[PDB]
């Protein structure tokens, strides 16, 4: 008759970085940064922002002529400007 | 401050399957086992079946067993119940229950679900 | 497979009155591994005690039970007008995991 | 683009607007949450 | 292995061990099986646990960068915001770094040491009715059915009980 | 318990140690009483002392604020100073309540760690000539008196002097 | 001292150690000399390597000072810059003199851990044909020539084969 | 860069009590043990007792058993003395002296107070 | 109770003389734990030697002692102007703290 | 990224002594062996000798035992070779060779030096 | 002190060929320590192969080599232009490392 002390194992693959051992692999293991974005500008909390295209600041609120589709806008949660 | 959201409201035919699902909250990972207790209108809560936190393990109750598939995804934390080949009186209120502890056994449910009504 | 026998049933009451539920259990439950629930209708059940002499935490003082081997109790010394609902035990130190009937309490 | 995620960590752009998770330089962070992977006897 | 238990003197972990981080084998007349230690287990899930919420909770106030406009002719105010907000970019991201790093050689070692502790409970409970084979196995001098197995997996062995049948076998 | 002392086999601590953090309880014939270890209490303080005045040292020489005025045309230079105020006394109350949490778990280890190295080094003086009831007791197979108990204290116990009485008894 | 090896029951270091960390000293009819562990030497090496070069990668990224000139008018400027640099510069200082000291910490406990790791190993592999003096010597109950002191080394003792003449003069 | 500062000169009348402190600076929490010794002039200095540094142990001499109380404070790290029951040749120069470990036992004085005196 | 007797009792000299100072105790002191102060009149005394061997930190070099037993002895081989005052012996090894009687320093 | 630089070609007579050194780069101080071998025109590759990494510990071969003298200076990481008494069939191109691991024996060499031309 | 013999040589392919290099052994190198460098002329020898069954890092897929007691084989499958260089083996299981002879691959 015998009695043995052991431990879990599992197929996993996952390594981390420990402070003097690198690439260790552990059973189970959790990624907590994000990496992924889907590339598009969306709308903040379902207000659409403002989006001046090829006008700037000072076109819109000096009324620019080529900016006439500015003359109203609503509410905006955020606002899109280009560098230059 | 812990809460679990399940899916919406199902109605079903028999012979179909269905798929509640239940997502919980207040941590990166799931560290509690969560179960599967129902409610037939005129009748009393089941228990149905559960599954381990991390190792995924499953316990089904012999009434159900080859009936129902209890999944985990441990990427989004949220625990799936498929209840395949629907017949009469599974009509019933599903409620997804969390153990005190990381294992079925010897637990008892902290929370409950609001609950999802299925008709088949 | 422990089944659970609860007794009263129906409890009519008025606010002031001790309410004393009672589940009984076909065979000793091990470790005294049972539990109380609040069911409102509409709402997810709730857990008020666990262990049979554990109070659950957030749960207010009136609600409090008892018991060892076959036979368990739940006591509310004073009931207030949130404590009329549905109340389930269940017992946990068996593999089945086991319900109880439950009891609807109404209002005289 | 837009983000969504629920970890505590992200690293595409300094510059966030809303609810946004804390933005780091790092490559990677993984945690540990089990014990060490030894291959069996 | 700080505390010498993974990959020591147990050299291989148990691929059938799924319901649980740590526990017991046994092996007698009437058969042989797997067993987790449950307490140790959910032990251990309690302090992981705890060390991801409070590693979420010290982050939760990090520094935040907001976007500003500088003139051509505020080239040194514009210099003392860029440096500032890489600055403690710098620092955040070195503490994210390290804090991840730090915990992982102390949750590595926190569950070398569990085992460590659990082989020793049982050899102490053990004293001298066992073997101690030194690969994390005892063999029995007597003979320990499941009621006795069972005893020693929740740490009520009754040491007295096989003290005389053990020590006729150990002599001879 | 990282090293299994304090609440492992040893599950309970003493209300008659008020002498020190570590120490003996002996029972013989002549009477018994509880005894502090001096020498390895007065190590640890020696590491608390150190550790305290290090956590004091560190954080001297901590960012300091200073209240400045802004008119209403340098919002960008007011919200600047503002975030480097907020993003420094972020960065310090980070460090000051995380070093806090690892020293305290540092320094309970580090109790738990001189229980195992007192019991221990009671073991390996104590070879044979003891039974070990796996509880942090010791149970001798001979006569030993206050001179005897009071060798095993302070580190002098004399094993070939009751070797043959010793194995005498516990042999039968 | 924390796991007990070093300064513990191991009272003193080696002189005669030239070739490695850690090692075996035996004494027997054929003679007497030292050998070094290289295994256990090359996997705290390597946790040193390491060691180090994770501690330089991550101040790598360390905040830079660069010299700037402001007018009498821009005192207010002129000290945010100068706290903001200052403010900086205690930070990473902060961050280099823990960096350090948690590490020595780390280092000197981990080498106390080869020690107990490595005395248990050969304990485990001795279990009962040697006596435990209790002073990190083992002293054989057989006779144990070259070739039975390399076993020992190398982790391949035939517990076995001595299993039988080592019980006969331990009995008498 | 430790010193010990005590209290102010006193006078008394016999059947009074007297109350020395004895601050320490030098750390947060008190970490030695500290003693009094008292010296009438003409006579030479004279153990009365001591005071453990946290657990607060107290051992007095033989002479003045029932006579002196020694309390701390681990609030404020300050070391009391109530001599009670004054009488003739109770005047004398009282130090708090510190002690090079956490006990009073084998351990020597490595700091004195400037010191206080008493008189009846 | 150990009782400590200094035999010099006054010893005037001038700077330069060898100072030898013998401390008697009437029982032997264990773990030779025995030390020596500094009372300088108006000031706290100022621990010179501890353990009968050892330098306290920041004492002059001229400063050292010996013995063993019940006899005990401090010497300093260079007076200085300094070094006139009443020097005192204790005894830590046994429970009461004795303290020796001290011997003064004169000027020639 | 780890490379070996060594000093330059050498023209010597005989009687004289050869110095050449062996710096080595990727870290802050040496953690593996350094081992010197020559070949000579004509004739295959030799084993000279080598050092442990931090024990300074030094090992020749027999045929150049009493001839050739390898020091290191932790300071530094610099690895030196000093070869005496040069006669004939002394010219040869010497590398440094770094081990695998901190001793000399059982590594293999992992990076080679560029090497040094030397004539006598 | 273990003489290693290289029967080869001299072996001239073309890209294509299959390359099989023989290192002999006088004794049996102990735990199969030998390895294979590479040796341009004018340039330091690389390390190919260390163990005789184990591809260093950063060598091509093609390099692979096998063998045991005294007898060991370096197999090149497919020859590039870059694979015309000086081959060596060297035990490093015994004390003296000793290398072996050195075959150069000359051009069809
Ligand atoms: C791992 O994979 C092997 C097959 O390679 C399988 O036999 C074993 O059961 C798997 N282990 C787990 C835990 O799935
Ligand atoms: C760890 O693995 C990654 C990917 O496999 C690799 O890029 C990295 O170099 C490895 N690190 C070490 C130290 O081997
Ligand atoms: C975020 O991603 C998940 C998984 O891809 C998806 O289920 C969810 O709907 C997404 N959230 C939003 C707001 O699109
Ligand atoms: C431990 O298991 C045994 C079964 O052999 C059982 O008799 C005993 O009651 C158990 N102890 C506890 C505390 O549950
Ligand atoms: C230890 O205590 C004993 C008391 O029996 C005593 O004889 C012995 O001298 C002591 N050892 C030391 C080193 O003080
Ligand atoms: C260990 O050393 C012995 C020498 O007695 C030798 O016979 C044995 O092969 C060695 N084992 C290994 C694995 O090298």
């Amino acid at each position: 008759d015998q009695i043995c002390i052991g431990y879990h194992a599992n197929n996993s693959t996952e390594k981390v970085d420990t402070i003097c051992e690198r690439n260790v692999t552990v059973t189970h293991a959790k990624d907590i940064l994000e990496k992924t974005h889907n590339g598009k500008l969306c709308k903040l909390n379902g207000i659409p922002p403002l989006e001046l295209g090829d006008c700037s600041i000072a076109g819109w609120l000096l009324g620019n002529p080529e900016c006439d589709r500015l003359l109203s806008v609503p509410e905006w949660s955020y606002i899109m400007e280009k560098e230059n | 401050q812990v809460q679990l959201v399940q899916s919406g409201a199902e109605v079903k035919k028999p012979g179909s399957s269905v798929k509640v699902s239940c997502k919980t909250s207040g941590g990166i990972f799931r560290s509690n086992a969560i179960s599967w207790v129902r409610q037939a209108p005129g009748q009393g809560l089941e228990w149905m079946g559960g599954v381990v936190a991390i190792f995924g393990t499953t316990n089904y109750a012999q009434n159900f067993q080859g009936r129902v598939t209890i999944t985990a995804d441990e990427s989004s934390s949220t625990v799936y119940m498929e209840l395949s080949r629907l017949r009469s009186e599974d009509t019933a209120v599903y409620y997804c229950a969390r153990h005190s502890g990381y294992h079925i056994t010897n637990t008892f449910f902290d929370y409950w679900g609001q609950g999802t009504l299925v008709t088949v | 497979e422990i089944v659970l026998t609860q007794s009263p049933g129906t409890l009519s009451l008025s606010p002031g009155d001790r309410a004393t539920l009672s589940c009984r259990a076909s065979q000793s439950v091990p470790s005294s591994y049972l539990a109380w629930y609040r069911h409102k209708p509409g709402q997810a059940p709730r857990l008020l005690i666990y262990g049979a002499s554990s109070r659950a935490t957030g749960i207010p003082d009136r609600f409090s039970g008892s018991g060892s081997g076959t036979d368990f109790s739940l006591t509310i010394s004073r009931v207030e007008p949130e404590d009329f609902a549905v109340y389930y035990c269940q017992q946990y130190g068996s593999s089945p995991y086991t319900f109880g009937r439950g009891t609807k309490l109404d209002i005289k | 683009g837009a983000i969504n995620t629920t970890l505590p960590f992200h690293n595409v752009h300094p510059l966030t607007i809303g609810e946004c998770p804390k933005y780091v330089k790092s490559e990677k962070l993984v945690l540990a949450t089990g014990l060490r992977n030894v291959p069996q006897i | 292995g700080l505390f010498g238990a993974i990959a020591g003197f147990i050299e291989g972990g148990w691929q059938g061990m799924v319901d649980g981080w740590y526990g017991y084998h046994h092996s007698n007349d009437q058969g042989s099986g797997y067993a987790a230690d449950k307490e140790s287990t959910q032990k251990a899930f309690d302090c992981i646990t705890n060390k991801v919420n409070s590693v979420i909770e010290k982050m939760n106030t990090q520094f935040e960068a907001v976007g500003k406009e500088f003139s051509n002719l505020e080239r040194r105010l514009e210099n003392l915001n860029k440096k500032m907000e890489d600055g403690f970019l710098d620092v955040w991201t070195y503490n994210a770094e390290l804090l991840v790093l730090m915990e992982n050689e102390r949750t590595l070692d926190f569950h070398d040491s569990n085992v460590k502790n659990l082989y020793d409970k049982v050899r102490m409970q053990l004293r001298d009715n066992v073997k101690e084979l030194g690969n994390g196995c005892f063999e029995f001098y007597h003979k320990c059915d499941d009621e006795c197995m069972n005893s020693v997996k929740n740490g009520t062995y009754d040491y007295p009980k096989y003290e005389e049948e053990s020590k006729l076998n150990r002599n001879e």
